[PDB]
């Protein structure tokens, strides 16, 4: 199937230099946008970079523009970021994440592994909730409020909900807030209007335990928020 | 202190010509060139040559019989205040550029001592104001006679009679009427299968027809009972001059742009389809074609050269009205304007139309010798055919180019000559009154006939391709 | 001559059908095509509201 | 020997049969009825992505995405709303002459000129789109591939039979064969029940896409009728011909129901289809221009004239929100 | 617009940007029309010159296509409007087998159809008169007159191969738009494939400067 894995980690210098290799093997790489997010090793996810199809257009998050450089090579299938004068709040974990955008399509679909690097105006997806504990078998709701009404004139409302697993890539479960993941069991339900949802959570069992992430995607930057994480 | 001590005489003449003296004594010293009351009245009547352009002569005729005809009072002379002095030689200059100021009339402390009574208010001249043949009573410090003062110059050319202007009416007429017929025709012949002939040369070529077509309307938009009145001729009724003004209607400036936008437009397709012709002749066989792919830039780019050179007319514009032609047009008032403008981008074309163009006939020349498959006869007659033909085309092209250019040079030394000539010729019309006139030279009317034979030659000449 | 006898069998097994007069098909194809003339943005054309066109 | 005489005597049989149960006159009952008036249509959207004349049209379920043929061997899933285009599969026969859309809209199902309905993946991961099977066993050449499910798939080849496919052992479950001529057009059922083929013969046959043995055998043409399209009740379907003589055949009664014609045609029929009522009848001519006849009362309705060539295919949408036309000017224009 | 559908708008153009690229590289390729009656000799000059059996050969900067469809039993009329816009076509006919069975006639017949054929009034035909080799001394002992009732003269290849060619060319009804090429197929060279050349070069030169908007 698809393999998404990165290289180019470990400890650099505050003020360094460094370039990190996203190498995509068994799909067609060369019609699919990339993005790069990271991880706090004890925060909730942030945006980091973008590059479209045929390196058609480029995007960067406030925080890191004009000095992180995102390049693609096609005949290698490779995503490339150099990132140049390391700050000490860049510490993470970094995923390079698939995207495909048309008509009736799932972005954000497969998550790489990612890699560890350590040194020595817009939406606020403001999630409400942030620990709760549940026993197996109920369902439960879980919401977060938005800062800005997201829903667009063509009538579709640009909300993700991602799971992650403890000690994993975080996977999607819900996209646009009503159609199901690829190959997602029945029992999740996303439900809400404008500045307000909820994703329900039926017959809760075992390895659905984690953190949910809600992340809007009206205009760049797109923001995670800050999660919940169901207890065992 | 504006009195000196002069002996004076009682008058003979009781008028300032047209005003009643109100006094009874008259003195020859402000006159220094004058002895005499008879010489007081030979230049009294000199300076009534001044009578034509009355905004300055209504306004000098106080200082005029004050100077010559002054009040004594007991053996003593007036002598005028600034104002009356300021006020007539600013605007009032015309004895300044033609005869020079005496010394009589350069207002000087002794000769003009200031803050005393003038005595000349009680003289009112509203008894003033006449325009001759040449000139118009206006009253619009834009449009005057820029040299002289008072009136301007009416909208129909002086320089011809009507006969003339029924002439070159006839000629335009003529002209217009065979290059719109001969390009409604070909027009009709490419639309009457548009939704077939979307091959792009022959559309290239449609659209200098259309363009021509477009210009000989524009040229067209006369014989109307009330046509050259509202197109060339102003309210106050002077020609067009320093188009457009921001003051009177928006006619002719609009005649204007549509006809250099036509021609522009017209030329610059010409040598796109030449460059169009020379890259597909090229690739004369073998299946591939370079015109195809690029097609919309250079289409882009054909149509905005024209309106950045109009908009760059229209930033600093010397585009005036014209009666012998019937059309307002660039660079009548200044020649250097309109020869640059006209030269520059027919250079341009000639230039790099000439070259695309023997490019491309040496290419399909040499395609008959060297091509690998052996041509047939019926392939080799079509391409001698259109070879032959290219070489004439590009021929006439040339000579259109050449007599246009002769002819422009030829009007830039002529109107050069004919301002002076027609400045000596208002001298003239000023100076019958002191003591009709010749005209020196005149527009040889032929060469613009000329002129216009080539506009429409140039228009006749890309529609030779429909006569199979 | 097989295909004869096929054709034969086929014109025999379909000889035997319970047609309908028209005066009931007419009415039906009537009946159906009026009450269905609210829901047809083609005959009566929706105002520019609702069509997303 | 002399059977086929037998024959014939059964076929004078069920001819007066179906005759003298026929007092019909459908226009004698439409009279009552108000007449449509005059409609006219504009082209909402123009879709010009082509470099050769297109063949095939097909609306999705979604009522948005339309996919058509084409001649360079390039089929382009539109998205009729905002002009869009979502993939450009390049199929391998460069020839073209059909294009189906699954009712759930996974699957594209192409194929032309060399006997093979090659069907399509789109809703996969891993990206692109894959031929998934091409289904070959026919003789002449594929003239209307159509989908029932995501899993059967029923073809009206050239050599005068009709196969119901499977697509997960791709090979012909069923076969159909009473024509003798090309069978050039193909339509399903509403309840997906029962199909009609409209063959070379001059004569439409109801099949049966269940057991496999004709039912219903109308005949009354004089030349080839090239497109069918049932009534959305199910119980009737128009045929559109060379004669330029578009007629509403019924299900019920077994005979013709009424006749469309006007005397300056003479050009052929290429596509019929009704909107989501049923009132009026979409007819593709050869005079580069789509015809909106009145179903009920043959009175022509409106002309939508905006072609520079024939128009080769017309879809209705499954909602009724607009008729779409593939001409061969390489445009195909969505009117509404 | 809105975040994801500006995507969707740049997807549409880069498709449309391959597609156009696609198109304009295909579109460089000249395709053959290769009909033939069958038996003719359609077997012969597909291979000496190197349903539906796209075969396709380069000679001198060329990309050639032959399009066979000989070789699939339809109603020709039903899929022949599909070939419109095809370059040249190729029609092999069978020289030897005018007294064979009546074949001439046949083939004389298909020829009538398609050169007059409501879609085929612009398009060039080549046409090989094969097979010379064997029909050259099939007359010593049969006479043609066997096959042409109003033929009368001499029995000389040179003279029954240009009276054939002379009668075969008098069918176009239309004279001023579409040529007619004719050769005799030469088992030892590779000038079937020149003479190809030579007229596909003169109908695109022809075809060029038409387009050229002075022909
Ligand atoms: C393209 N061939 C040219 C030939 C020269 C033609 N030509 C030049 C011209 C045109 C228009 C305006 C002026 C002009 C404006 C203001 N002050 C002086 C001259 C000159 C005139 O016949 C003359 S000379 C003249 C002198 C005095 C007043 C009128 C006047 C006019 Cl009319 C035009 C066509
Ligand atoms: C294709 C080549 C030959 C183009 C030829 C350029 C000629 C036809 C164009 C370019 C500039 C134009 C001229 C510029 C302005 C004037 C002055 C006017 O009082 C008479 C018309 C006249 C003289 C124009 C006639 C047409 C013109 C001469």
């Amino acid at each position: 199937d698809v393999q998404l894995v990165e290289s180019g980690g470990g400890l650099v210098q505050p003020g360094g230099s460094r370039k990190l290799s996203c190498s995509a093997s068994g799909f067609a790489f060369s019609s699919f946008g990339m993005h790069w997010v990271r991880q706090a090793p004890e925060k909730g996810l942030e945006w980091v970079a973008y590059i479209s199809s045929g390196s058609g257009t480029i995007y960067y998050a406030d925080t890191v523009k004009g000095r992180f450089t995102i390049s693609r090579d096609d005949p290698k299938n490779t995503l490339f970021l150099q990132m140049t004068s390391l700050r000490s709040e860049d510490t993470a974990m970094y995923y390079c994440v698939r995207s495909i955008y048309y008509y009736g399509s799932s972005p954000f679909d497969f998550w790489g592994q990612g890699t560890t690097l350590t040194v020595s105006s817009d939406i606020v997806m403001t999630q409400a909730t942030s620990s709760v504990p549940v026993t197996p078998g109920e369902s439960v709701s879980i919401s977060c409020r938005s800062s800005k009404s997201l829903l667009h004139s063509n009538g579709n409302t640009y909300l993700y909900w991602f799971l992650q697993r403890p000690g994993q890539s975080p996977q999607l479960l819900i996209y646009r807030m009503s159609n199901l993941a690829s190959g997602v069991p029945d029992r999740f339900s996303g439900s809400g209007s404008g500045t307000a949802f909820t994703l329900t959570i039926s017959r809760l069992e075992a390895e659905d335990v984690g953190v949910y992430y809600c992340m809007q995607h009206l205009e760049y930057p797109l923001t995670f928020g800050a999660g919940t994480k169901l207890e065992l | 202190h504006c009195g000196r001590a002069a002996p004076c005489e009682p008058l003979r003449y009781n008028v300032c010509l047209g005003s009643v003296l109100p006094y009874g004594a008259t003195s020859t010293l402000l006159a220094g060139d004058s002895d005499s009351q008879e010489e007081a009245h030979g230049k009294l009547v000199l300076w009534s040559g001044l009578r034509n352009a009355p905004r300055c002569w209504a306004v000098i005729q106080p200082l005029l019989c004050a100077v010559y005809m002054p009040k004594c009072e007991n053996d003593r002379v007036e002598l005028p205040s600034r104002t009356l002095c300021q006020a007539t030689r600013g605007p009032c200059a015309i004895v300044e550029r033609e005869r020079g100021w005496p010394d009589f009339l350069r207002c000087t402390p002794d000769r003009f001592p200031e803050g005393c009574t003038n005595e000349v208010q009680n003289i009112k001249f509203n008894s003033s104001g006449q325009c001759e043949v040449p000139l118009v009573r206006t009253d619009n410090p834009k449009s005057w006679y820029e040299d002289v003062e008072g009136c301007g110059i009416q909208c129909q050319n002086p320089l011809f009679t009507e006969a003339e202007h029924q002439d070159m009416h006839s000629y335009i007429a003529a002209f217009g009427a065979v290059t719109g017929l001969c390009t409604l025709f070909t027009l009709a012949t490419f639309v009457a299968d548009w939704r077939n002939s979307n091959r792009y040369p022959a559309v290239i070529l449609f659209y200098v027809n259309a363009c021509f077509f477009v210009g000989s309307i524009g040229w067209l938009a006369q014989f109307m009972d009330g046509a050259r009145r509202e197109i060339v001729c102003r309210a106050d009724g002077t020609m067009r001059l320093g188009e457009p003004t921001s003051n009177e209607t928006l006619s002719c400036v609009i005649i204007f742009v549509i006809v250099y936008y036509a021609l522009m437009a017209g030329v610059v397709w010409f040598v796109v389809l030449t460059y169009a012709w020379h890259t597909s002749f090229k690739a004369l066989g073998t299946t591939y074609q370079p015109l195809s792919g690029k097609t919309s830039y250079f289409h882009l780019l054909t149509w905005s050269l024209p309106f950045v050179l109009t908009v760059a007319i229209l930033a600093v514009a010397q585009v005036d009205g014209d009666s012998v032609s019937g059309i307002c047009f660039v660079g009548y008032k200044n020649y250097r304007y309109r020869a640059g403008f006209v030269l520059a981008p027919i250079g341009l074309v000639l230039i790099v139309g000439g070259y695309f163009l023997i490019r491309g006939v040496m290419t399909l020349f040499s395609i008959k010798s060297n091509h690998p498959g052996l041509l047939s006869e019926k392939a080799a007659s079509k391409i001698n055919e259109t070879m032959l033909r290219l070489g004439i085309f590009g021929f006439l092209a040339f000579g259109f180019v050449l007599i246009t250019f002769s002819c422009h040079f030829y009007d830039f030394f002529n109107q050069a000559e004919w301002e002076r000539s027609f400045r000596d010729y208002v001298l003239c019309q000023a100076n019958v009154t002191i003591g009709d006139c010749e005209i020196k030279n005149r527009p040889s009317l032929l060469v613009e006939k000329i002129n216009l034979f080539a506009m429409f030659g140039t228009g006749i000449a890309m529609s030779t391709w429909v006569w199979t | 001559i097989a295909q004869a006898r096929k054709l034969v069998e086929q014109l025999k097994m379909e000889a035997n059908i319970d047609r309908i007069k028209v005066s009931k098909a007419a009415a039906d194809l009537m009946a159906y095509c009026e009450a269905h003339a609210k829901e047809d943005p083609l005959l009566t054309p929706v105002p520019a509201s609702e069509n997303p066109f | 020997d002399q059977l086929r005489q037998e024959a014939e005597q059964l076929k004078n049989q069920i001819r007066d049969a179906r005759k003298a149960c026929a007092d019909a006159t459908l226009s004698q009952i439409t009279n009552n009825i108000d007449p449509v008036g005059r409609i006219q249509m504009r082209t909402r959207r123009t879709l010009r992505g082509h470099l050769a004349k297109i063949y095939a049209m097909h609306w999705g379920t979604d009522s948005r995405l339309l996919v058509s043929a084409s001649q360079d061997g390039k089929l382009i899933i539109w998205d009729s709303y905002t002009t869009n285009k979502v993939h450009a599969i390049p199929l391998r026969s460069s020839w073209v002459m059909t294009c189906a859309y699954a009712p759930s809209g996974n699957y594209v199902a192409c194929g032309g000129l060399d006997n093979i309905c090659s069907i399509y993946n789109l809703k996969t991961r891993e990206g692109n789109v894959r031929v998934s099977r091409e289904l070959a066993g026919h003789t002449g050449y594929l003239s209307c591939c159509r989908f029932l499910d995501d899993n059967q798939i029923v073809t009206s080849s050239g050599d005068t039979t009709c196969a119901l496919w499977d697509i997960e052992t791709g090979q012909q479950t069923t076969t159909f064969t009473g024509h003798t001529g090309d069978v050039m057009s193909l339509s399903l059922a509403p309840d997906t029940r029962l199909f009609v083929s409209g063959a070379c013969d001059a004569s439409a046959k109801l099949w049966d896409v269940r057991e496999g043995m004709c039912r219903q055998t109308f005949t009354g043409h004089e030349s080839d009728i090239n497109a069918i399209c049932f009534f959305p009740n199910g119980n009737a379907f128009a045929t559109g011909s060379d004669d330029a003589t578009c007629r509403l055949f019924d299900l019920r009664a077994d005979q013709e129901l009424m006749t469309y014609s006007h005397d300056n045609i003479i050009c052929g029929i290429t596509s019929v289809s009704f909107s989501k009522s049923g009132r009026l009848l979409l007819a593709g001519y050869d005079d580069f221009n789509c015809n909106v006849w009145d179903a009920l009362k043959a009175d022509r309705a409106g002309v939508l004239a905006g072609h520079d060539n024939r128009v080769s295919c017309l879809g209705v949408t499954d909602d009724g929100m607009a008729v779409a036309t593939g001409s061969w000017d390489s445009f195909l224009k969505i009117w509404n | 617009l809105s975040a994801e559908d500006k995507a969707a708008v740049e997807r549409s153009k880069m498709i449309d940007r391959n597609l156009r690229e696609d198109g304009e590289k295909a579109a460089r390729e000249v395709k053959l029309l290769l009909l033939g009656a069958g038996e003719s000799g359609k077997s012969t000059i597909v291979k000496q010159m190197k349903g539906i059996v796209e075969t396709h050969f380069t000679f001198k900067d060329l990309h050639f296509k032959m399009f066979d469809v000989g070789g699939q039993r339809s109603e020709r009329k039903k899929w022949i409007h599909c070939f419109e816009g095809v370059t040249a076509i190729i029609f092999c006919v069978a020289l030897s087998d005018y007294d064979l069975v009546n074949r001439m006639h046949e083939s004389m017949k298909l020829f009538d159809s398609i050169c007059n054929n409501k879609w085929f009034t612009d398009t060039s035909i080549i046409l090989f008169l094969n097979k010379k080799d064997l029909f050259e001394e099939k007359i010593k002992k049969s006479p043609l007159t066997i096959c042409y009732p109003e033929y009368a003269g001499s029995n000389t290849y040179e003279e029954a191969a240009a009276y054939i060619q002379c009668q075969f060319e008098d069918l176009n009804k239309r004279k001023d738009t579409k040529e007619i090429y004719t050769h005799f197929t030469c088992a030892t060279d590779t000038k079937n494939v020149q003479f190809v050349f030579d007229a596909v070069t003169d109908v695109i030169i022809k075809n060029n400067l038409k387009d050229c908007g002075l022909f």
